[PDB]
């Protein structure tokens, strides 16, 4: 309900748009984590990191979030 | 949010699971006595936060591989 | 106990972002 | 006057709007310069639209009123409050700010209770006269044993300069501004401490001078430096004088005649020169301009000349050398003279100027602030001039009184408990006075991130039994005494934060209806 | 050394002064990466004449190429810019002057 | 007024949620106190009609209806009296016309 | 004593007199 007109934050509203569609618990949380994977990667941004090496590393970096995060988990219902 | 400070409230919780096995450690508003989100009964779903890791890491990797912008100026 | 909650609602939280990034773009335009 | 309206351009409003905006704009100037209260209190940073902006860094609050250019008519009160108490006592235009404003915030709760605003101007000087009574049998005075009394001023200038710029620079700032006072002897003119501000260093670099500081260098072929000399300074003309006759003219009838006059007009400036050098002199001051011909007189003789200094510079340099102005020069015997012991040119910020090292009876002072930028040395400036202003003040008035919100709670127990001995229609206004007495210690508390709440009902509870000297402790964030931290204040600045804010207080609240006139060239 | 809220200054302190040399290594077409982590593997050995050598390309000796900087330079450099911004925290807040 | 209140409480740094909270327990307090002061009726009614006309004396004190209680309390209680039932709110259909004063109308 | 002091500082009693003149002007229109 924003009247945003900026192609990257547009981007912003659609990612909270697809966190609802698919699972519809988090659309608050994907958007301050979009922002701070964002924010980190501008001071290494200025080390001279080229962009394309920051996104391979967080590919890299989220796969073992992802692994480490199926450790703990049951239900009983 | 909870009216805490971020350093002295991240730093105790990130160094207890480390001294020990990794729990159910995070924290709340009116904290509820103890940190063990297990006993406070702080339950979210895997696949909530599986797909919240997922989703910002591909938006942060269509964000950052861009480097032109065509925006036109005046609307007519 | 939380042993207090200080409630800070004013104005300069987001000014001072203000001044450092308007510092970081005079030391980014010579660097 | 709305309903059949016989004005051209000019609105008014009564008891409606004209409380309504009196109210908004009052508690607005206060609330402006709420966050600039206290030793932990931030600054602000005043620009202009343009066209020489010249922005200008100042927390002290008489400066910050003074440039904004309030719109509002009852706002301008306070700008004007704060204005003379900086042209007073120098200190507390902050303080003086947010109690005036607390005032009229008490009076906006007292508009839903339907209390009279003539009783309220009646409940609050019977409660301004129960608070001069608390300052007054709290003052410590201070006469003999002055080894007291120097350790008593440098808690007034570390009281003063805890609240600006000059932070952690205490070991060095108090003792610039304790012995600059102290330097004086006598009246305080307030312009014998002269401050030089030079960029270059930080203000761990600055100093006070033992001596004077000085531009306009000596001459082109005169001596740079000269051991043991005698100070002459004068208000004279040297060259081209055209003395005191308007309509004399050199009517001749030859040119031959003219190269005589125009000789006989440089033998009577040398006869002046050769006047002033009979007193035996090696270093000359003017106030006006030396021209090239008095120049080669002075350099011949190996005698100085320092030309236009400045219009007060030659009553520094009077007071600093012990002579006299002395702008004729017919009578050596009656003429006295400075005395000094290096002349020598210091550089400071590649900027050479003239250092009177080792003068005689140096009653004036000079400050070189260095600081990292401009903005910093126009602070520094205006943090040393309301901290010299205080000490020029104390050793002519040396009641002190315990600050760090001590005086505050001292005031406001005064006035709750003749409160109660009041009948319930002056009572309610008797304990708005008391409530806006104890804001100015929340300010403080509440600006360094403290438990406010806690803390004021920490000190109400301590001063109503006993505990006369328990204040505000800002360094830890608790409640200690003011005589063993040594937070003093003096009794006529804060004497004049409670008068001139319940004066001001008592001109707004009386207020029922604002005319304001049409506007020039406003269309 | 230190603890508290202090000691997560000083690291941002000292995490602001490998600017220069990352500065340094990115005009000189070097891997800015690589060059600053080099260049604290070398003052951790022992080596304080080591920095950015642009004429061999790489991390070397600073006295053998006649790289003299004076102290003053640096130091100077040092104090005012710490002084600078110990007030630009201090001062803020925006005021319009009409 | 609970937010005039929440405006006072800006200058003295109260976090908004300790606000939230600590209504959340005033409100369930201040429901025990309307409901052990309720009055009920059940059986005899002749004091039941009594209490009614005190609603009606009260709600019409507050409007124009001024100095006509002796007069549109009974036409606004006899009014749901007739009813007999459920309050539909639709059978009483009031019909307005003008002459007369507000004493001249009529049940 | 005097028993008692009611301030009244709001609106209406200036537009009760509003009301007042408005009335008077058509009373005297049809006069
Ligand atoms: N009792 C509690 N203690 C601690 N944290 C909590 C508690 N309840 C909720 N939270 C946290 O609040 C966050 C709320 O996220 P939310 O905004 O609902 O995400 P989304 O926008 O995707 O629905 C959760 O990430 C959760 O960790
Ligand atoms: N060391 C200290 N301990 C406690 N309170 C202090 C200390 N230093 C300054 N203060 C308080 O800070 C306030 C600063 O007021 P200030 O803005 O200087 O007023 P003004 O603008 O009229 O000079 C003073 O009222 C004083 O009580
Ligand atoms: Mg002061
Ligand atoms: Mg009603």
């Amino acid at each position: 309900m924003m009247d945003v007109d900026h192609q990257i934050a547009k981007l912003m509203v659609e990612l909270s748009k697809s966190q609802d569609d698919e699972i519809g618990d988090g659309t608050t949380g994907v958007v301050v984590l979009a922002g701070a994977l964002l924010e980190e990667a501008e001071q290494l941004l200025d080390r001279g990191i080229h962009p394309i090496r920051i996104a391979d590393g967080y590919e890299q970096a989220a796969r073992v979030a992802i692994e480490h995060l199926d450790k703990i988990s049951d239900s009983v219902l | 949010n909870s009216g805490m400070n971020p350093i002295q409230t991240m730093t105790e919780v990130r160094a207890r699971q480390v001294k020990e096995m990794n729990p159910a450690l995070g924290i709340d508003c009116l904290h509820k006595g103890t940190n063990d989100m297990k006993q406070q009964h702080v339950i979210e779903t895997l696949i909530g936060k599986k797909q919240q890791i997922s989703l910002a890491t591909q938006m942060v990797r269509m964000i950052l591989k861009i480097d032109d912008i065509r925006k036109p100026g005046e609307s007519e | 106990r939380g042993k207090g909650a200080y409630q800070d609602r004013d104005k300069p939280a987001q000014i001072r972002f203000s001044n450092i990034s308007a510092a970081k773009a005079v030391a980014d335009a010579i660097r | 006057a709305p309903v059949n309206i016989f004005k051209a351009g000019a609105d008014e409003e009564r008891a409606e709007t004209a409380r309504l905006t009196s109210f908004i704009g009052a508690i607005a100037i206060g609330d402006l310069v709420k966050s600039t209260l206290g030793p932990k209190g931030m600054d602000k940073i005043l620009l202009s639209s343009g066209r020489d902006a010249s922005l200008m860094v100042t927390n002290d609050g008489a400066t910050i009123l003074k440039n904004i250019g309030v719109d509002n008519p009852a706002a301008k009160v306070l700008v004007d409050m704060s204005r003379v108490q900086d042209d007073e006592v120098g200190d507390g235009t902050t303080s003086v700010t947010v109690l005036a404003a607390e005032l009229l915030r008490e009076a906006e709760s007292l508009i839903a209770k339907k209390i009279h605003p003539q009783t309220i101007i009646a409940g609050w000087r019977e409660a301004t006269k129960a608070a001069r009574e608390a300052l007054l049998s709290s003052a410590v005075d201070h006469g003999s044993d002055e080894v007291k009394f120097r350790q008593d001023l440098m808690n007034i200038a570390g009281t003063t300069l805890s609240s600006k710029l000059l932070t952690h620079h205490k070991d060095h700032f108090t003792k610039l501004a304790v012995e600059a006072v102290l330097r004086l002897k006598g009246s305080g003119n307030l312009e014998a401490i002269h401050i030089i501000k030079k960029l270059g260093g930080s203000l761990a670099d600055s100093y006070l001078d033992e001596g004077f500081l000085l531009d306009k260098k000596i001459g082109v072929n005169q001596p740079k430096r000269i051991e043991n000399a005698k100070i002459l300074i004068a208000n004279t003309g040297m060259d081209t004088d055209k003395i005191k006759i308007f309509g004399s003219r050199v009517r001749v009838d030859s040119t031959a005649k003219v190269a005589e006059i125009e000789h006989a007009e440089k033998e009577k400036m040398k006869e002046k020169v050769e006047r002033i050098l009979k007193h035996g002199i090696n270093c000359f001051i003017n106030r006006q301009l030396i021209y090239n011909y008095p120049e080669q007189l002075f350099g011949a003789a190996g005698v100085m000349a320092i030309e236009h200094a400045d219009f007060a510079g030659v009553e520094r340099l009077a007071l600093v050398t012990g002579g006299e102005i002395a702008s004729t020069f017919d009578h050596p015997e009656l003429v006295k003279l400075g005395s000094c012991k290096l002349i020598e040119e210091v550089m400071i910020g590649e900027d050479k100027l003239i250092h009177f090292s080792g003068v005689a009876l140096g009653e004036a002072c000079t400050i070189v602030l260095r600081g990292a930028t401009q903005q910093i040395l126009d602070e520094a400036e205006r943090s040393l001039h309301d901290a010299l202003c205080v000490l020029a003040q104390t050793v002519k008035d040396s009641r002190t009184v315990y600050g760090g919100g001590c005086s505050e709670m001292l005031m406001a127990h005064a006035v709750t408990q003749l409160a109660n001995r009041t009948p319930g229609k002056e009572a309610v206004a008797m304990e708005s006075y008391a409530k806006a007495l104890r804001m100015l210690p929340t300010i403080i508390a509440d600006n360094a991130g403290y438990d406010s709440a806690d803390l004021v009902a920490q000190l109400r509870a301590a001063h109503s039994e006993g505990n006369t000297t328990a204040g505000l402790d800002m360094r830890e964030g608790t409640i200690g005494d003011m005589a063993i931290l040594g937070i003093t204040e003096s009794f006529q600045v804060k004497r004049q934060v409670l008068l001139s804010a319940a004066e001001a207080a008592e001109v707004i609240l009386r207020v029922d209806n604002i005319i304001k006139a049409a506007p020039r060239k406003r269309v | 050394t230190l603890s508290g809220m202090e000691s997560y200054c000083v690291r941002a302190f000292a995490d602001a002064m490998e600017v220069i040399p990352s500065t340094l290594a990115e005009n000189a077409g070097l891997n800015p990466i690589s060059t600053v982590t080099e260049l604290r593997n070398r003052h951790a050995q022992g080596e304080k004449t080591a920095g950015i050598n642009v004429r061999k390309g790489g991390i070397s000796n600073i006295l053998e190429e006649l790289v003299v900087q004076p102290l003053l330079v640096s130091v100077s450099a040092l104090t005012l810019a710490t002084e600078t911004v110990r007030s630009i925290l201090k001062i803020d807040d925006v005021v319009n002057t009409r």
